[PDB]
């Protein structure tokens, strides 16, 4: 990738990509046997609270 | 994992709620006032009284 695409900057020339198919947008849901092998990396959630 | 955290024992950060985890405090609780005893008096009839 980034091959045809001449941009310097490499956030613009990223979105480029996107549209022309070239990378994929890799937000996508897990294989079901991640979570079953005794060693799964489970993803954590954090909240943070502040009082003004 | 998000750790509840506590003040340093410093008086100043206990009553700004200033924490060292999350969720900072409201504030302090209330648990009363105290103010100093009133002196009882000496009994007058001692010295003559006499309303003037």
């Amino acid at each position: 990738p980034f091959a045809t695409i001449e941009e310097s900057d490499l956030e613009l020339a990223l979105q480029i990509a996107i549209v022309l198919l070239k990378v994929r947008l890799f937000s996508d849901a897990a294989s079901t046997s991640k979570f079953e092998s005794s060693d799964s990396e489970i993803a954590d959630a954090r909240f943070q609270i502040n009082k003004w | 994992a998000e750790i509840g955290g506590d003040h340093g024992y410093n008086a100043t950060n206990i009553a700004a709620g200033q924490t060292s985890g999350a969720v900072t405090q409201i504030g302090p609780a209330v648990m009363g006032m105290v103010r100093r005893a009133i002196p009882n008096l000496i009994a007058f009839d001692i010295c003559g009284v006499q309303p003037m």
